């Protein structure tokens, strides 16, 4: 009937990986939460939508950590009400998630490029399209899962049946977007580096600094390696093993980045321990 | 009897913030620009152009500047100029040239750039008298400065054309005379703008409009701690 | 000949300010000494405050 | 059948929920021999 | 003509100094060995107004110690309630520029002033529901460093022209005039019994004014630098200063010169308020080290901290029964300390 | 109380050498940064040199580059000004100046009409 396959051994242990660092994920993400609750004097816009961002992911990784705990093949056999209802609560905070690095790129190439027009922006916009526009796009996906394909929890895939990109059409076409205006930004970039910079050494290295720190914020770490050529070979175990690393750790790499390596964050934490030093002594 | 009075003033509480949340809507848009030189500068052209304070509002691309311009006070500045803490950037007009009057201007411009408040605003230098500059080459640049003689001419800017060498060489000597001391102890956290005027050219607001966008944008990019 | 008036101004200042009887310094201490040791019960900032009298909790 | 990278987490459930049923597909034709074998 | 009068100047200085010499008996810091010492001061921030978007630089507490107004440099002067953190009023004032503001003893007028130089009172008995611009005084050649309200109807203003003024609230005019300065007179403080004034400038000088006769009494010169603030004792005898060389100084009426020292080590940041408790024990500084900090009067030890800002603390304001301190910074946050 | 007294001058020979002393009294000697500022008769205020804390940085005019040599002795509490190879232009009232903040770089009001840090100065006529 079936044989196995010998990248088994490696299978599991990416599964490993997923329980790694997602958890170390959530020993940032919660962390930096506090944090967003206790520094009131950094409301300004940009930690807003970092905040919402970080609730974003927080929220994505409770709802995987449910959804690793929760299935099973008596489960995948007979169609149960709360196995769609978790499958569509994953797809609507992935959908969010992407939905909130669309509002990280279009604020930050709001700030950067139109720099008369960041005042145009509102906090509400940016609500409305993070949390708002992924309902339409979830219900839509529900009416077509109940009306065309209605097996398997949802996330059974059946060949002749494209019903999946009804929720990932937007998405990579919010990806492509993620990455124009990274590309105007670097040129921006670039344009105050040779301004300010009298060594070529120094702002091709500032340059690829953040580049690097800029790719897990917008989430282009899902174009680096986005489609397998459909050959059965060692490629399979690459495409598993590296977006499972970079799908684990982008939380984390964003939380750290924009939390615990910022000079202000840095700065009322110090404040904050030589209180406590004060208090305590 | 106290509820109603709680009340009222729950409800001037709502109307004071719709008000504080309207006016910030208007605050946030408008960009404020000082205006500081010495007395022979020529900044009467400059706002003729484009009390104690003198209030200017102009508007370019539909973007609201206000220009503020130091009137009737006195030579102690040493005190009120930490009010200008929050502008975004210190127009300094000075005129090339009686005492002197370049050495006054480059120890205004060290101790504003050397000041313990004014390290994050940026300074926009503006040189007026150029054709004064034209004029008193031809029969006393070479007297206040010893080095003016052993000078080379800096091959990295394009001068302009149908002009004498010695005019452009004083240019761009009194350029990296600014220079010297602006790139000291900047330490990146605020920039200087030398540029040059005359004084019919109305091709300086869209000059103070380009470099109060290169400000902006590089404290965008200084809050991401990308620059 | 323009600060000579100015000169006369801070010669006269000086001997206005010239004839005075400047009170010892021990008595001065000693009265503000016994103005804050009388008014020690009354200071709300130095001797801390119960939740009822404290209107700011 | 083509893949993508931001649907990763049902691609490995997929997999690994047919590895467990042919794993228990295998587990029970090993009960089927040994019950042909015994009977 | 002028070597003259600035050798007799010279002996005339010469003979304030040795007078000050010979009535100098003792120290404070040798009588106040047995006196006991104040201890750890803690102080937390009970309220927190945040209203302001530019910088708040000045204040000044009310008379029923519950109102308070708070001025800032968008274009706003808002009357706080401290109890019950409302909003009371919120003025928008023609110049965006304020480097100071007051409060009437009454309850009826605000007035504020800047590098407009011009002194604008404003009413508070609102007959249509709306604030207006009740007076303009404009006699000043300099900016408006700051004002004091004797009565409802005069105001003493001090200006950066090395003068202070005596305004009529009515007529519009200057009753008398103050010019005995060479620098810019940063700050003033009424007498409890409104009978004499002291005013600080630029010249590391600070002269004692009478309002009635309008000459100066006495001139005390111990700092080293610009004079930021002045605070009178709460008997009316004494007096403190603070500089620009981070210490602070406790000057005498009577003894014609300095009594305390306030000074350290690892402070290096000038000093922008003063202002002393309802008793006198404490004496409160705001330094430019983004805290606060408070010292015993009697024995020049740092008793206190107050830390809980992020900007330079501009302004310091301790109501009239002594119940909390408010202090409020340029990251326009009022802070009520207790 | 500030005082600052200059000592040094007269009616010399062109092209003579000059020695100017400041003696500081009433201040802490080794915060400021100080300066020697001159007033030409008819003329207005016009920087000279100046002299940091710890006498590393040293800085002059460059009418007065190379012919004037401005030291200070923090123990001796004072400030010298040696000039050699003088000019019959440089005839005016000289001033010993503090600038007003301690342990900074920045010197706003130095060369201004009314300033009051600075001494009675003394008239050198060449
Ligand atoms: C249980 C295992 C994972 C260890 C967890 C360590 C946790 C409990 C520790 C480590 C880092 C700590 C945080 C360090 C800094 C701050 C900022 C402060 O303003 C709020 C508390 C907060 C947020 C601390 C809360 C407790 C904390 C999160
Ligand atoms: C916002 C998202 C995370 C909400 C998800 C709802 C989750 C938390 C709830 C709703 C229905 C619940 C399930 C209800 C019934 C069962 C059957 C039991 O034998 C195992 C637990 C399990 C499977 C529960 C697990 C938790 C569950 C899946
Ligand atoms: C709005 C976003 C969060 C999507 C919500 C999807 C979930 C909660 C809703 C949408 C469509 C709903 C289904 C509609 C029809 C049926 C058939 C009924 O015989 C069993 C319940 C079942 C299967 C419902 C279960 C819950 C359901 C799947
Ligand atoms: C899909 C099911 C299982 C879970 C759905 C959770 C939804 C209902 C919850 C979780 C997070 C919530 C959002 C959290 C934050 C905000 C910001 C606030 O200013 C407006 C409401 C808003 C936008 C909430 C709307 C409701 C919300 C989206
Ligand atoms: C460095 C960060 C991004 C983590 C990336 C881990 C990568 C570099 C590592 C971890 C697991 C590794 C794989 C382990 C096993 C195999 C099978 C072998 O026949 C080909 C190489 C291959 C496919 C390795 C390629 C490199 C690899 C994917
Ligand atoms: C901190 C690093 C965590 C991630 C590290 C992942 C590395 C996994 C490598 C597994 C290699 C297995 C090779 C098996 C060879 C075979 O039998 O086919
Ligand atoms: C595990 C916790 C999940 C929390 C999910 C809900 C997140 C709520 C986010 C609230 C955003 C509010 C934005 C306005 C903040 C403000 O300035 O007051
Ligand atoms: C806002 C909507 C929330 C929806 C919460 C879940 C409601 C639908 C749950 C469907 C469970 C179906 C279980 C089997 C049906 C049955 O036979 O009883
Ligand atoms: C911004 C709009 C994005 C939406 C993209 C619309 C294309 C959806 C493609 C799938 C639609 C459902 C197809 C069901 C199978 C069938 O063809 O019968
Ligand atoms: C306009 C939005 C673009 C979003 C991209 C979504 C991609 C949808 C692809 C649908 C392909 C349908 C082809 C069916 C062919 C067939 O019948 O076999
Ligand atoms: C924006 C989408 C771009 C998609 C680009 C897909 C490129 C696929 C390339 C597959 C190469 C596989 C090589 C395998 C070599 C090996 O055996 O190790
Ligand atoms: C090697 C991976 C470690 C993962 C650790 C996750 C939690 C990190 C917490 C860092 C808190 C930093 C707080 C500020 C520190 C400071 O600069 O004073």
């Amino acid at each position: 009937l079936n044989e196995e396959k010998k990248s088994k051994v490696h299978y599991h242990v990416a599964v490993i990986i997923n329980y790694l660092g997602h958890c170390i994920s959530l020993v940032a993400l919660l962390v930096a939460f506090v944090l967003f609750l206790r520094l009131r004097s950094i409301r300004c816009l940009r930690n807003i939508i970092h905040w919402n961002l970080i609730s974003a992911f927080i929220l994505r990784n409770a709802t995987w950590f449910v959804v690793q705990l929760t299935m099973s093949p008596e489960v995948h056999q007979s169609n149960v009400g709360w196995c769609r209802l978790v499958t569509a609560a994953y797809n609507y905070f992935h959908v969010t998630n992407f939905f909130w690095m669309f509002g990280e790129g279009c604020y930050l190439h709001t700030a950067i490029v139109l720099t008369y027009s960041t005042d145009r922006l509102r906090k509400w916009m940016f609500i409305c399209i993070g949390w708002g526009v992924p309902f339409p796009i979830i219900v839509a996906w529900a009416i077509g899962k109940l009306y065309y394909d209605n097996e398997k929890c949802w996330f059974g895939k059946r060949p002749g049946v494209y019903t999946d990109y009804i929720y990932q059409g937007p998405m990579i076409l919010v990806l492509l977007i993620n990455f124009i205006f990274l590309f105007n930004i670097v040129r921006i970039l670039m344009t105050k580096l040779r301004a300010s910079t009298t060594s070529e050494t120094i702002q091709y290295r500032k340059a690829v600094k953040a580049t690097l720190v800029l790719l897990p914020l917008l989430g282009i770490t899902y174009m680096l390696f986005f489609v397998n050529p459909g050959e059965d070979e060692v490629s399979r175990v690459v495409f598993i093993y590296f977006n499972s690393f970079l799908e684990s750790f982008q939380g984390f790499f964003v939380s750290v980045f924009y939390c615990f390596l910022n000079s202000e964050v840095r700065s009322a934490i110090r404040k904050r321990w030589h209180r406590w030093q004060d208090k305590h002594s | 009897d106290q509820r109603n009075e709680e009340k009222a003033q729950r409800e001037a509480n709502k109307k004071i913030e719709k008000q504080l949340q309207k006016d910030k809507q208007v605050y946030r848009a408008t960009h404020r620009l000082l205006l500081l030189g010495a007395g022979e500068s020529g900044k009467s052209t400059i706002v003729k152009q484009m009390t104690g304070i003198f209030e200017t509002k102009f508007q370019v691309d539909k973007v609201n500047f206000h220009m503020f311009d130091v009137g009737a006070q006195r030579d102690e500045r040493r005190k009120w100029i930490q009010c200008f803490n929050d502008v975004t950037a210190i127009i300094f007009v000075v005129a090339s040239s009686q005492t002197n009057r370049l050495q006054e201007a480059l120890n205004l411009f060290k101790s504003i750039w050397n000041n313990r408040w004014l390290r994050t605003i940026s300074v926009i230098l503006f040189l007026n008298k150029q054709d004064l500059l034209a004029e008193k080459v031809l029969a006393k640049i070479e007297d206040y400065f010893p080095e003016f003689a052993r000078y080379t001419t800096p091959e990295d800017a394009t001068p302009e054309p149908g002009e004498d060498p010695r005019v452009t060489r004083a240019k761009y000597f009194i350029r990296d005379e600014f220079l010297r001391i602006s790139t000291a102890s900047g330490d990146g956290r605020h920039y200087c703008y030398p540029h040059f005027t005359c004084s019919v050219d109305t091709e300086n607001i869209r000059r103070v409009f380009n470099d109060c966008r290169d400000i902006i944008q590089r404290m965008h990019l200084r809050q991401y701690e990308l620059l | 000949t323009a600060s000579i008036a100015q000169a006369r101004k801070l010669v006269e200042q000086l001997k206005m300010e010239a004839n005075i009887d400047r009170i010892k310094v021990s008595k001065a201490a000693a009265d503000l000494m016994a103005y804050c040791e009388a008014h020690a019960k009354e200071d709300p900032l130095l001797t801390p405050v119960p939740a009822s009298e404290n209107p700011f909790r | 059948n083509p893949s993508l990278s931001i649907d990763l987490t049902f691609h490995l459930l997929r997999t690994l929920l047919e590895l467990a049923r042919t794993q228990s597909q295998r587990e029970r034709a090993e009960q089927n021999r040994i019950i042909f074998d015994s009977v | 003509e002028l070597d003259q009068l600035r050798q007799e100047a010279e002996q005339l200085k010469n003979q304030i100094r040795d007078a000050r010499k010979a009535c100098a008996d003792a120290t404070l810091s040798q009588i106040t060995n047995n006196i006991d010492p104040v201890g750890r001061i803690q102080m937390r921030t009970r309220r927190t107004l945040r209203g302001h978007l530019a910088k708040i630089y000045a204040m000044h507490w009310g008379t029923d110690s519950r109102l308070l107004v708070s001025a800032s440099q968008d274009g706003k002067l808002i009357i706080w309630d401290s109890y019950t953190t409302n909003k009371v009023h919120a003025i928008p004032l023609r110049s965006s520029w304020v480097m100071t503001c007051a409060y009437a003893p009454s309850g009826n007028y605000v007035a504020c002033g800047g590098l407009d130089n011009i002194c604008s009172i404003y009413n508070l008995k609102t007959r249509e529901g709306n604030v207006r611009v009740s007076r303009e005084l404009a006699g000043h050649t300099g900016y408006l460093s700051c004002c004091r309200f004797l009565d409802d109807n005069q105001i003493v203003t001090s200006s950066g022209d090395t003068t202070c003024a005596l305004w009529d609230i009515e007529t519009g005019q200057q009753t008398t005039t103050f010019t005995g300065h060479t620098g810019d007179v940063m700050s003033l403080s009424l007498a409890p019994d409104t009978r004499l004034f002291v005013s600080g400038a630029c010249d590391a000088s600070a002269k004692l004014w009478d309002v009635r006769e309008g000459m100066c009494r006495q001139t005390f010169t111990g700092h080293e630098s610009d004079i930021n603030a002045i605070c009178f004792f709460p008997n009316g005898n004494a007096f403190a200063t603070g500089s620009d060389d981070a210490t602070c100084r406790l000057f005498d009426l009577r003894a014609d010169q300095e009594l305390m020292t306030y000074s350290h080590d690892n402070i290096i940041c000038g000093i922008t308020s003063v202002s002393f408790s309802k008793s006198g024990r404490l004496l409160l500084a705001g330094y430019d080290d983004f805290n606060c900090n408070v010292w015993d009067a009697l024995k020049a030890d740092r008793a206190g901290v107050l830390a809980g800002h992020d900007n330079r603390v501009s302004c310091l304001g301790v109501t009239d029964d002594g119940m909390a301190v408010a202090t409020g910074s340029w990251d326009s946050f009022l802070k009520i300390w207790n | 109380q500030v005082q600052l007294q200059e000592s040094g001058g007269g009616l010399v020979q062109p092209g003579g050498s000059l020695r100017l002393s400041c003696a500081a009294s009433g201040f802490t000697f080794s915060n400021y940064k100080m300066n020697w500022v001159r007033q030409a008769p008819g003329k207005g205020l016009e920087w000279v040199s100046d002299i940091s804390q710890s006498g590393a940085s040293i800085s002059y005019t460059g009418s007065v580059k190379g012919r004037f040599t401005i030291s200070r002795d923090n123990a001796k509490n004072t400030l010298y000004l040696q000039m050699n190879s003088l000019k019959p232009e440089d005839t005016a009232v000289y001033y010993c100046a503090r600038c007003p903040a301690p342990f900074t770089r920045d010197c706003f009001d130095v060369t201004s009409t009314t300033y009051a840090y600075r001494g009675q100065g003394t008239q050198v006529t060449v």
